């Protein structure tokens, strides 16, 4: 079901909103019109009041008429903003729809910009516009842009890749050290405080399902992905760490015994909320490519019944273990016209609906409970600690009516 | 190449030929009102310098034949003064072969009627300036005259005032006049950074008793000079045939040609600049003002 | 090319979508890129709308360029007509659309649908959102608002109230109750409660009421000559402005003033003895044009404050802004940048500042009491409780809304001094 | 390489003039050289059209700021004056703050001449028409009339021809006016090459009608629209700040008003626009 009649998604510029949270040494210059500025501003909400690192310079008629004018204005503006923020070192010239239609070559501009700025301050660009990407594609485009700049390493190290809340990263490091074997290098390192060397030696695993261009970036270095269920829910995290153990030759008994208490706490937390969502139907809409893992977790751990799962793009090569864990019940789908999937929603009568915020209130008025997928990227749902809170996010035992 | 800025960067409308302040050779512009406004002043004054001994590149810039064809007798006798050509020359590009050698001095021509059409005056006369320069006519002559009209005030189109230094004035005695002379004054101090084109004084022709417009001209801090003429000028048909210096000296009220010589006695470089100023529509009102 | 971190407005298609969703029976087709679809979030959520905004987007991508954009647009309009069934349809363009060689008007003409269509030429890089709302309004008015025979009873039209407006749902109610106060009937409320039939009947009014200038002024002027419809000039925000507006409408309609002062309490509470300390308090105002004008008038006259800073992001109304600022002997600050107004409130250091969300948050950073009196707001500013900003009730609302920050800070200071 | 230089023919061949051909209403640009009556003819044409019942706005592109001045009777603050009062941001202007109405509700706009020694008249008229579109006065109006100095017809001077659907001309018996009309036809043909501007015809300058201008029209394949001499009946000084069609009546006034009414109705019809040519300068019978 790949009908293109009408689509309701977000630009990858929405990735900048929480992407800058991982690295506080990243400034983002958006070559976008007033509309993209309004999108970033609205979606960020209370951020803009705290001076973020999102610089969305409007393409006025003056610099949009020509091409090189914007190119020189880019250098002038980055010099300005480096003066404003001496702390800032990493710069990203994110692509936007006006830049794509005017075909502004951001790559050469970023290269000469880094050349003139020098080694201390380094600028790498990518394109997060909605013309060629969508929503979550911005983040893996960004990191794949910074992958080649990372030096090759000759040491076999356990690799974590993916923007993630800092407490979740710390707990994952703690768990993998509790495993005992596998040095962890954080590719989205905090404010680039440790430039993570990536080369053929470092075999990697994936924590965030949507990271598509990430795999290509790490195959260019030579790293290989390992088939591992994405760490959603207690069993998802358990099978993930089991996969890491298998790759690094960790004894099954050792890792089973080591992680007993954390997964006991996780099963307690998940059973605390499992009883809420027993024996209901759910419908998934294409929001952030995070839906198939969610469907697996809900269906097998929370007793959910998944009617449909809508994903804008399926990277089956990496989502394969997820699909194998996933039941045959829910119909997989790569990009469904919003009205068509809306018709299927009306037909299916989903007790719970996962979709964008824009659709959410209309479905609520139609009488269907809605859970907006724009939230779960922000809130931590990614491991044992948040295994219970993942289900709690879908509990919604409102039942006011 | 300059794609933007030519009509971009705020729609800049300079001639797009850097600075044109440099005088051709001591350029002595002559303003006017489009043929009927005594554009023969440029040709006659060029003839005055030539008789003195200073060759003039009197550039009439008149699409119709009133400015310099009087000096050059027949209009465009080879039709190579028309100046509009894809090859930028309707004949061989040799400076000597290019157009005629006027009729006194060494060599001198005007601008013809260009069918160039599309294009700002920054180039329409902006290019028209430099074909004489292209074959070094401004170098081949001792002094230069760069005639302009009342319509030309605006820069780029006012490239003759870009190149002019010591100019005399010609105007009427009506509301169109009191508008035109002060607007030209505005144009020339706008071109004051372009080799300080002078404001020597106006050949104003009072029709019958328009002493009030002449009083206004005085209020513009601006001298009167040829006050006497009352709509009476030299024979028009013979003037078309040849300019006054080549034609019978038919003075109308006073010693017109002797007045020209008396002016040229200090105007060989330029009459003493009265240094006038432009004036607003509030004071320059002409009561009703047509 | 200037770096902006927070802007006070949106792209003009946002205002056009505001007017589109305000009135029913319309559908709004964007030539918008995929992902520019976010704009319905704010309507579904900030305004808390139960219905999908009547909009459809083509959502073109890199693969769809040239002819594919035109075919996608044609399919989008056709399916919008077939499944949404709008009585009126209009065609619009986004920022990226005009850069591409896609003719919205040509595509609409090629569709040749029976329902009338209008082509909205939106200078998305020359202008801003309120202009877009106003242009959509005048364009729809010339499309299907034709002059026709007057009503039996004197009728008025409220022009200006659009969606995403400040309190607009409440100002329409307050103005309507007042006009029923003189008994003059409102023939049509647009664009907040308009319809194709309502726009058709818009010419039936005996005069127009400019409830909000930024979104109805050009429509009122178009009705001035097209329909011979006079429009009121005074905005009734504040007691004195309310009386001026009452006199104006009574003059235009010819009916007696019959003003009701029964529910008003703001003058007595401002002259109340507990309100003495408000006198001589410096205030800075920024935001929507008529909102700031009325706020300054109300402050200086009825509140006892001294207007110490005045400004407006509505550049199209800088002339009234400057006129009022000179009237108070101030210096209008017409910047659209948060940093300039930030510096202004730093230098002036007013006791209280009343602007929009930016002003609220910068005052929070500066430790200054603040209130919101302008359009750009978050979700919680729009209340479920009816909070008219205009009329006699609006006077009391404005009063205590301004009071709250002051009394909060004052009692906090009293506590701090007292446990010390 | 000297002629081409850095730009040379650049700005005049590529991006010669921005298009913005949004007319909506009927456009007739009156083109005269000077002395021959273009502004007075345009004003009386506007008055006659307003008499007919068509909404009329006049754009005084002439830099003397007197073309539409007569209809109001008082000097109109030109557009550039307000654009300088504002910080060249076109949005704080509002209707009736730059446009003004004349007799019988005739709208009129004056385009202030570009500053002496810099800028462009085409630039100026482009800003006037853009500001005009911004407040959508063309949308209500039915007839749009342009008054421009036809003595110079260069690219910027030819900008109103881009808008104009029909090009009205005025001429006198003077040979300078003859060369002027010839240049005008040539330039109007050039402007009709890019997009289109049709040739409505030429009228006399009230000196003497059909003395030799009619034969020149026949030679150039042009037409000679009828107009009558009223040199002394119509006071040269705008008849006390007030044109004849606006605030006067008399036998000569009535008949001149009738002539302008015929011009108005003919321009309103404006069918079968002639496709003339420019007769060679040497071929011009001269003196
Ligand atoms: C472009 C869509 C959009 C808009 C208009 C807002 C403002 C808004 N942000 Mg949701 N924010 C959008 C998307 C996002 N906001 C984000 C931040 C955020 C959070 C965590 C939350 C939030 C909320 C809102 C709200 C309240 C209304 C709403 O639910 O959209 C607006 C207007 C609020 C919520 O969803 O309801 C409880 C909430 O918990 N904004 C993030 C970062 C993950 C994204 C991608
Ligand atoms: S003559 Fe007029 S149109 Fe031509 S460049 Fe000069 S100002 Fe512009
Ligand atoms: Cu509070
Ligand atoms: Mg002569
Ligand atoms: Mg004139």
């Amino acid at each position: 079901l790949k009908e293109r009649g009408q689509r309701e998604v977000f630009c990858g510029l929405t990735g900048i909103i929480w992407l800058h949270r991982k690295m506080q040494d990243a400034f983002f210059l958006v070559v976008g019109s007033r509309t993209c500025a309004h999108l970033l501003q609205s979606a960020a909400g209370v951020m803009i009041f705290a001076e973020p690192r999102f610089g969305t310079a409007v393409l006025e008629e003056k610099d949009l008429a020509g091409l090189a004018d914007a190119n020189a204005e880019l250098d002038r503006e980055v010099d300005r903003l480096l003066a404003r923020r001496p702390d800032i070192r990493q710069l990203f010239l994110v692509g936007s729809c006006p830049s794509e239609v005017i075909k502004l070559d951001l790559h050469r501009a970023a290269e000469r910009l880094s050349a003139h700025h020098g080694p201390a301050v380094r600028v790498y660009n990518f394109s997060g516009s909605g013309i060629e990407t969508t929503f979550t594609q911005g983040e893996d485009a960004c990191l794949a842009s910074i992958v080649p700049t990372l030096p090759a390493t000759e040491a076999r190290e356990l690799l974590l890749v993916g923007a993630l809340p800092d407490v979740v990263e710390d707990q994952a490091v703690s768990l993998l050290t509790q495993l005992g074997i596998g040095p962890v290098r954080c590719l989205p390192a905090h404010h680039a405080a440790e430039a993570p060397g990536v080369g053929p030696n470092t075999v990697f695993a994936l924590v965030q399902p949507f990271l598509g261009d990430t795999h290509g970036a790490l195959t260019r270095r030579g790293a290989r992905h390992i088939a591992a269920p994405f760490p959603f829910g207690e069993e998802g995290t358990t099978l993930w760490l089991k996969a890491i153990a298998d790759e690094f030759g960790v004894s099954a008994e050792t890792f089973e015994a080591v992680t007993a208490a954390p997964r006991a706490r996780a099963r307690k937390a998940v059973a605390a909320a499992s009883e809420g969502l027993r024996g209901k139907s759910v419908f998934f809409l294409p929001d952030s490519q995070l839906e198939p893992s969610l469907a697996r977790f809900l269906t097998r751990e929370c007793g959910m019944s998944a009617v449909e799962v809508g994903t804008p793009f399926l990277h089956r090569g990496i989502l394969g273990p997820d699909l194998d864990l996933l039941a045959e019940g829910p119909v997989l789908s790569e990009g469904q016209d919003v009205e068509r999937q809306l018709d299927r929603v009306r037909a299916a009568r989903p007790d719970l609906t996962v979709c964008g915020l824009g659709l959410a209130n209309p479905l609520e008025a139609e009488g269907f409970t809605t859970k907006w997928a724009i939230e779960l990227v922000f809130t931590p749902v990614h491991f044992y600690e948040q295994a219970g809170d993942l289900a709690g996010l879908f509990s919604r035992p409102v039942r006011r009516r | 190449t300059i794609p933007t800025g030519a009509d971009g960067e705020g729609s800049v409308q300079v001639h797009l030929d850097e600075a044109d302040k440099i005088t051709g050779a001591k350029v002595f512009a002559v303003y006017g009102k489009g043929g009927i406004g005594k554009s023969t002043t440029s040709s006659n004054l060029s003839a005055a310098f030539s008789i003195l001994g200073k060759r003039v590149l009197q550039i009439g810039c008149d699409p119709k034949h009133d400015s310099t064809f009087t000096l050059t007798g027949s209009l465009v006798p080879t039709v190579i003064d028309v100046l509009k050509d894809v090859d930028f020359h309707p004949e061989e590009l040799r400076p000597e072969d290019f157009v005629f050698e006027g009729f006194n001095g060494v060599m001198c021509v005007e601008a013809g009627g260009p069918p160039a059409g599309t294009g700002c005056g920054g180039y329409v006369v902006g290019q028209t300036v430099k074909l004489l320069k292209q074959h070094h006519l401004l170098d081949d002559t001792d002094v230069v005259i760069f005639d302009v009209l009342g319509d030309v005030v605006c820069g780029g189109f006012a490239a003759p005032l870009q190149h002019a230094d010591q100019a005399v004035v010609v105007t009427a005695n009506d509301f169109d006049s009191i508008y035109a002379m002060n607007r030209i004054i505005a144009a020339v101090q706008a071109k004051s950074k372009n080799y300080k084109v002078r404001l020597a004084g106006c050949v104003a022709n009072r029709s019958r008793a328009t002493d009030e417009v002449d009083r206004f001209c005085k209020e513009t801090n601006f001298r009167r000079l040829a006050h006497m003429p009352d709509l009476d000028a030299i024979r028009r048909s013979r003037l078309k045939k040849k300019t006054l210096f080549e034609m019978d000296e038919d003075q109308d009220v006073l010693a017109a040609r002797a007045e020209y010589i008396r002016l040229a006695e200090s105007l060989w470089r330029g009459l003493d600049p009265i240094d006038p100023h432009s004036l607003p529509d509030r004071e320059i009102f002409e009561l009703l003002g047509f | 090319m200037k770096l902006t971190l927070w802007t006070y407005e949106g792209p003009p298609h946002v205002g056009a979508m505001r007017v589109a969703t305000g009135m029913t029976g319309m559908h709004y087709v964007l030539h918008a890129p995929q992902g520019d679809t976010y704009a319905d979030l704010l309507f579904t959520m900030i305004e808390r709308r139960g219905k999908r905004p009547p909009v459809s987007y083509t959502t073109f991508q890199a693969r769809d360029l040239g002819s594919d954009t035109a075919e996608l647009f044609q399919s989008a309009c056709r399916d919008a007509y077939e499944r949404f069934q709008p009585q009126a349809i209009m065609v619009g363009s986004s920022c990226t659309a005009e850069l591409i060689q896609d003719d919205t008007g040509g595509l609409a003409d090629a569709l040749s649908l029976p329902v009338p269509v209008v082509h909205l030429e939106l200078p998305s890089y020359q202008r801003k959102e309120n202009f877009g709302a106003d242009e959509s309004f005048l364009q729809i008015c010339r499309k299907l608002a034709r002059p026709m025979e007057r009503t039996e009873k004197v009728s008025c039209n409220l022009l200006g109230p659009t969606a995403l407006g400040f309190r607009h749902r409440d100002d329409i109610l307050e103005v309507t109750r007042l006009l029923e106060g003189m008994g003059i009937a409102v023939n049509a409320v647009a664009p907040m409660g308009a319809s194709p039939a309502d726009i058709a009947r818009l010419g039936a009014a005996h005069f127009n009421v400019l409830l909000y200038p930024e979104t109805g002024e050009s429509a009122a002027r178009w009705a001035e000559k097209t329909l011979k419809q006079p429009y009121t000039k005074t905005v009734p925000i504040g007691v004195g402005a309310t009386r001026d507006f009452v006199a104006e409408v009574a003059a235009l309609a010819g009916v007696a003033p019959v003003a009701d002062d029964s529910r008003l309490r703001q003058p007595w509470w401002s002259a109340s003895v507990d309100s003495t300390y408000l006198t001589g308090k410096r205030v800075f105002l920024f935001g929507d044009a008529t909102h700031v004008i009325a706020a300054a008038r109300v402050a200086r006259d009825e509140m006892g404050f001294e207007v110490v800073g005045m400004g407006c992001y509505n550049r199209e109304f800088a002339r009234p802004m400057r006129a009022a600022a000179k009237g108070y002997g101030l210096e209008a600050l017409v910047t659209d940048d948060y940093l300039e107004v930030e510096e202004a409130i730093q230098a002036l250091a007013p006791e209280l500042i009343l602007g929009t969300q930016m002003e609220r948050h910068i005052a929070k950073r500066l430790g200054i009491p603040c209130a919101v009196i302008s359009a750009p707001v978050h979700v919680q500013d729009f209340p479920a409780r009816y909070s008219p900003q205009m009329g006699f009730e609006g006077a009391n609302v404005l009063f205590d809304t301004w009071i709250h920050p002051l009394t909060m800070g004052l009692e906090e200071h009293l506590l701090t001094m007292f446990r010390e």
